[PDB]
RNA sequence: AUAAGCAGCUCAAGCAAUAAGAAAGCGAGAGCGUACCUUUUGCAUAAUGGGUCACCAAGUUAAUUUUAGAUGCGAGCGAAU
RNA sequence: GUAUGUCAAAAGGGAAACAGCCCAGAACAAGAGUUAAGGUUCCAAAAUUAUUAUUAAGUGAAAUAAAGAAAGUUUUUAUA
RNA sequence: CGAAAAUUUAACGGAUCUAAAUAAUAUACCGAAACCUUGUCCAUAUGUAACAUUAGUAAUAAUAUUAAUGUUAUUUGAUGGGGUAGCAGAACGUUGAGUGAAUCUUAGAUUUUUUUUUUAUAACUAAAUAUAGAUGAUAACUCAAGUGAGAAUGGU
C-alpha cells in the first residue's frame, strides 16, 4: 500500500486519514482517552510483583 | 401445412413479375431491410459462425415490389421466398474510452469498449412459384 | 422562500387519467387475491380490511381522487400530488365532513 | 440503404405552396358544423401549419440540420382571421437595450403600417427552431394582403391545375392512371 | 393454483420495510416474474406493495429455463452450409451441407489423417498426365 | 443529442401509412404505388414486343 | 466577415491523392454540454489556489512490540559450537 | 425534537433553468423494442384523438393574492 | 372589479391558443443510462474437456497417467455491475541490480516523431531521418526503491 499516489489506488488524497483533524494534522497520544479519568486511576492499580520468589522449572511425571 | 390464400396465389406472379424487389428480413427479431446483393453488418458477433458459411433466411416481415407488396400477419410463408446470405467475417471497431466522473472528485473511472461485429452478404432473394401450392 | 418548489396547485387531465389507473390497478390485484382465496376456502385479515373500508375506484367521488385532508388550507383540502411518493401509495379516505 | 441510392434531385427541391387566409379550412378551424359556420384557419393555427412547411417536416426525407424547406405565398392576409378581442387587446414589445425606449403596439395599429403579412411573419418566426435557419426559412413565406403576388406562375401545378385550384384534385388522379400502363 | 407476481414499479424512496416485503417475494429488479402458491402468508405479502406489483393466478409454476423462453425472438436464420472448421478440443472438422441431408470430424497425429490434402497428395496429381476430359464434356 | 440512440429517435420519420395496415392471421398483397419517379427498366406496355406474355392490363384493374 | 460554443461529445453536407488502387485532416449546418481542485448542508458560483510548459517536491528508515499468509523444525525452536 | 425518504456519496427522465420534490438506481453498444413519472398545435419525440358541460375574461394555459361588491352568465331548487 | 414600484413585455419557458382554457370521462401514441432482446466487458462460483509449462510415476527396440499453475471452450442456458470518507484484492509503469563472460545487431541494433494493429495507464507493424559492433539495446523471472504530480499565494 503505497499512500499519497493517485485516486484509483484507493490511497490518493488523504492517505486514509479523513479530513483536517489532529488525527490528520499531528499525532494523538495512546494513552489518552478524551480527558476521561483512565479506569487505573478510578481504581487503581491492584497487588505488588514479587520479585524475590523462585522460578523453577517445572517437570512432571508424564 | 396452411394453404397459402387464393388471392396471395393470383398476384405473386405480378409481384415476382417487376423488374426489383426488396425484403425486410428479420434476424433476433430485429428487422433489416436488404436486397441482393447488400451488405448487412449486424450488431453482434453471430456465434458459431466462420467466413464462407451460408444462412437460410426464413422470417421475413415485408417482401415488396414498387407497385405491390406481401405483408405477413406476424411473418411472410417461408415456401413463398428463399432468401439466403453468406457470412462476409467479422469486423470490429475503433476502441473508445467512456470517462466516468463526478464534480470535485479526482477519480476517472475508464470504460474500454471495442465490440466486433458479423458482415453478411444477401446473394440470394426470389419468390418461389406457387402454381402447384 | 427563496427556493422555487414550482408545484401546481392542481393536477392536469393526464395526472388525473394515470391516477384513475393507478387506483383501478390496486382494485385488480386485491379482487386477484381475494378470489384466489375464496376458491379454496380462505381469507386474510388485511384483505378482509381493505374491502370493508376502503371504497373502489368507481365508488369513489372526484374529489377524493385528486385531494386530500390537510388542516392547515383554507377548506382543509390539498392536491394528492402533494403527497409524497403520492403514484405508489394508498390514500382513498378522509375524515368525515372534510 | 438502397431507400436512399437514386435521384434526391425532386426530394430537396423547393415547392412553391399557397394558401389563402379567408378561405374556410375544415381541418385547421375550430368549428366543424354547420358546412356554413366552418372558419377559417386562425392566426396561430395557421402559423403552425406554415412552420411545418418552412421547416420541410412534412417530408420523408426531413433533417433539420438540411434546410429542406419549401415556400408558402399566403394571400388575403388583409382579412386574418382571429377570436376574441386580439386585434385590439394583443400587444407586441420591443426594446434596445435603453431603459424607457420599450415599445408597444396593438395588432390592429401593427396592421396599418405593415397590413397583415407582418403579424403572420411574428407568429412564424416563433414557432421555427431558433438556430441559423431561422431568416432563411421565414424569408421563404411570402404574405400578401390580396389576392395578388408575383408567384401566380410559380404555384405548383399537375396537368396545368394550380394546387387549390376548384378542379385540381381530377387533373391529378388522370396521371396517375397513365403511370400504371408499364411494368 | 400459484400467483404469477410481477414487479411493475420500484422502491428506491419507500420505506425499509417494504424492500424487506419485496425480498421475501424475491424481485430484486424490475419486471421480474416470480410464482409464489395461493396461501394467507403469500397473499398478505402482496398487499403492502400492491401498490407495485401486478398479479395473476396461474394453474401451474413456470419453470426458470421456461420463463425466459417466452421473450426469445426467433433466430431467423438457420446454417445450411458449413467450410472446414478446426475445433481445438476435437480435430477438423469437414465441410458439410444440410440441405442436402454429417458432422465428420478427422483426428490424428499425421497430415494424411485429418483428411486434408497434402503435399504427396498435391505430387500424384501432378503425376497423372494421362487423365483427359471427355470429347463431349470439352 | 447527447448519445447517438437519442439522436436517431428525435430524428425519426414514420414509415409510410400503408405498410402500418398489416394484416391479421394471414398474408395479403396490397397495392403501394410510391410517391416517386419510376425508373427506366419499368418499360411501357407500347414497347413491349407482341410476343411478350407479360402484357397485362394496369394493376390498378387487377385489384 | 448575420454571428452570443469551458472551444468537447452526438448527427453530418462539402472540400481534400495530376494517374490503377488508396481519405488522414479540416469541416458548413442541427442538437447536447454553465472548467478544475480545495473546502462545504450545499459552489458555474461573484468562495479558495493556479500565466503556460519542463524539472525538483510529501506514510520513509531504525529499534521495539504485534497480526495475517507462506514456509523450516517440532515439545521443542533459534543461535552458537 | 419525533416519524419517513432523498441529498450528502446518485448519474439519467420530468419540475422552463434546479443538491433535498415526482419517477428511476448509470458495466459497454445496438433497437421507429417494452414502460415509469410526465406529456402529445409549432419551437420539441408523440392526438390539432373521441364524449358532455362551463367560461368570453387571453380569465386561464406548470408558483390559485383576501374580505367584499354587482340586472355578467349558466345550472338547480322554489315560486308568479 | 377589488389588484399600485421602481433596467424590459416580466413568474403561460416562448410563439400563440376561444381551446391549444376549465370540469367530469375514454382510448391510442410519445416517453429515461429503468426493463426486454441480441452481443461484449469485468467480477465471483460450479462441474467437464482440451492446450502449454514445471516437477513426479509408468511404458518404449519390433506414449500413457498424477498434481499444481496459466489459458481457451463449455455445463447450471450460474449469479452479480452508482459511489465520497474509508477498507480490501489484483496489476502496469519508472530507476538500479542478479541470471549476463547470456541473446541480438550495416541482411540496420538504436533513433524523444509519424503511422498501423491488438480490450490497450501498454506494446506492436510499417515508414521517414541519421549511422552503431560496444561505455549499445534487450525478453523472461526475481531483488531493492531518492518509483508515478493540472493543484501546497509551492521551488528553479
Ligand atoms: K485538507
Ligand atoms: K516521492
Ligand atoms: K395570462
Ligand atoms: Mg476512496
Ligand atoms: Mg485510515
Ligand atoms: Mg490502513
Ligand atoms: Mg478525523
Ligand atoms: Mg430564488
Ligand atoms: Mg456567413
Ligand atoms: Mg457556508
Ligand atoms: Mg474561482
Ligand atoms: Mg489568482
Ligand atoms: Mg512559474
Ligand atoms: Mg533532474
Ligand atoms: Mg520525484
Ligand atoms: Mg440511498
Ligand atoms: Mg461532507
Ligand atoms: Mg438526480
Ligand atoms: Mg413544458
Ligand atoms: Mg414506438
Ligand atoms: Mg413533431
Ligand atoms: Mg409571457
Ligand atoms: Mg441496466
Ligand atoms: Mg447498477
Ligand atoms: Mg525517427
Ligand atoms: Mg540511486
Ligand atoms: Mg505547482
Amino acid at each position: 500500500i503505497r499512500k499519497g499516489r493517485g485516486p484509483s489506488s484507493g490511497y490518493g488524497k488523504t492517505a486514509g486519514r479523513g479530513t483536517k483533524g489532529q488525527k490528520a494534522h499531528g499525532h494523538v497520544k495512546p494513552w489518552f482517552q478524551g480527558g476521561q479519568t483512565p479506569l487505573i486511576v478510578s481504581h487503581g492499580r491492584k497487588g505488588f510483583v514479587n520479585q524475590f520468589a523462585a522460578d523453577m522449572s517445572e517437570l512432571n511425571l508424564e | 401445412q396452411p394453404p397459402i390464400s387464393q388471392q396471395v396465389k393470383e398476384l405473386l406472379p405480378v409481384l415476382a413479375a417487376q423488374p426489383g424487389h426488396y425484403t425486410t428480413i428479420h434476424i433476433h427479431g430485429k428487422p433489416y431491410l436488404v436486397t441482393e446483393g447488400d451488405t448487412v453488418k449486424l450488431p453482434f458477433k453471430m456465434p458459431g459462425v466462420a467466413p464462407g458459411d451460408v444462412l437460410r433466411l426464413n422470417r421475413a416481415s415485408v417482401i415488396g415490389s414498387r407497385d405491390l407488396t406481401l405483408q405477413g400477419a406476424p411473418y411472410v410463408d417461408e415456401r413463398l421466398f428463399e432468401c439466403r446470405a453468406i457470412v462476409m467475417g467479422t469486423e470490429s471497431e475503433p476502441m473508445r474510452v467512456m470517462i466516468k466522473k463526478k464534480r470535485r472528485c479526482r477519480k476517472k473511472k475508464h470504460v474500454f469498449s471495442k465490440h466486433k461485429y458479423t458482415v453478411l452478404r444477401i446473394n440470394q432473394l426470389k419468390i418461389n412459384d406457387v402454381s402447384s401450392l | 422562500g427563496g427556493l422555487l418548489w414550482k408545484i401546481p396547485w392542481r393536477m392536469s387531465k393526464f395526472q388525473k387519467l394515470r391516477q384513475r389507473r393507478r387506483l383501478r390497478a390496486v382494485d385488480n390485484v386485491v379482487a386477484t387475491i381475494e378470489n384466489a382465496l375464496a376458491k379454496k376456502g380462505e381469507t386474510v385479515k388485511a384483505v378482509e380490511r381493505w374491502r370493508a373500508e376502503m371504497p373502489t375506484e368507481a365508488e369513489m367521488l372526484p374529489k377524493d381522487k385528486y385531494t386530500i385532508f390537510d388542516r392547515k388550507e383554507k377548506r382543509y383540502r390539498k392536491g394528492i400530488h402533494k403527497l409524497p411518493k403520492w403514484t405508489r401509495v394508498s390514500q382513498r379516505v378522509n375524515p368525515p365532513g372534510y | 440503404m438502397s431507400q436512399t441510392v437514386g435521384a434526391t434531385r425532386l426530394a430537396y427541391s423547393r415547392v412553391w405552396h399557397h394558401i389563402s387566409a379567408v378561405t374556410p379550412h375544415p381541418t385547421l378551424s375550430t368549428i366543424k358544423a354547420p358546412s356554413e359556420a366552418i372558419t377559417p384557419p386562425s392566426l396561430g393555427r395557421l402559423a403552425s401549419r406554415i412552420a411545418t412547411i418552412l421547416m420541410g417536416k412534412h417530408k420523408p426525407i426531413w433533417d433539420p440540420s438540411t434546410d429542406c424547406g419549401d415556400y408558402v405565398v399566403v394571400t388575403n392576409c388583409a382579412g386574418l382571421y382571429t377570436t376574441g378581442h386580439k386585434k385590439w387587446r394583443k400587444t407586441y414589445y420591443r426594446h434596445n437595450t435603453r431603459p424607457g425606449s420599450l415599445q408597444a403596439i396593438t395588432m390592429d395599429a401593427l396592421m396599418e403600417k405593415h397590413g397583415g403579412a407582418e403579424v403572420l411573419r411574428k407568429a412564424v418566426s416563433g414557432m421555427l427552431p431558433k438556430n441559423r435557419l431561422r431568416d432563411k426559412r421565414l424569408a421563404r413565406l411570402k404574405a400578401f394582403e390580396g389576392d395578388a403576388h408575383p408567384y401566380k406562375e410559380n404555384l405548383v401545378r399537375f396537368g396545368g391545375k394550380v394546387v387549390g385550384a376548384p378542379g385540381w384534385e381530377e387533373a391529378v388522379k388522370a396521371i396517375r392512371e397513365a403511370d400504371m400502363e408499364r411494368l | 393454483s400459484f400467483f404469477r407476481i410481477t414487479l411493475h414499479r420500484s422502491a428506491i424512496g419507500l420505506p425499509k420495510r417494504t424492500h424487506g416485503v419485496l425480498a421475501a417475494l424475491g424481485l430484486r429488479r424490475r419486471n421480474q416474474t416470480v410464482f409464489h402458491p395461493v396461501e394467507p402468508q403469500f397473499a398478505g405479502m402482496l398487499m403492502k406493495v400492491k401498490e407495485l406489483v401486478r398479479v395473476e393466478e396461474v394453474p401451474h409454476r413456470l419453470t426458470k429455463r421456461e420463463l425466459k423462453d417466452e421473450r426469445k425472438p426467433d433466430a431467423g436464420f438457420v446454417v445450411e452450409k458449413q467450410v472446414r472448421r478446426f475445433i481445438p478440443g476435437v480435430g477438423v472438422q469437414d465441410e458439410v451441407d444440410f440441405s442436402k441431408v454429417g458432422a465428420v470430424v478427422r483426428d490424428g497425429k499425421r497430415a494424411g489423417d485429418l483428411g486434408v490434402r497434402t503435399r504427396s497428395d498435391w505430387e500424384v496429381i501432378g503425376k497423372m498426365k494421362s487423365v483427359l476430359p471427355k470429347v463431349k464434356a470439352l | 443529442q447527447s448519445t447517438a440512440n437519442r439522436t436517431k429517435r428525435m430524428l425519426n420519420i414514420p414509415p409510410h401509412e400503408s405498410f402500418l395496415n398489416v394484416p391479421v392471421e394471414g398474408d395479403r398483397i396490397i397495392f403501394n404505388p410510391p410517391s416517386s419517379e419510376a425508373s427506366v427498366y419499368h418499360t411501357p406496355f407500347k414497347f413491349l414486343p407482341r410476343s411478350d406474355p407479360r402484357r397485362r392490363a394496369n394493376i390498378y384493374k387487377l385489384f
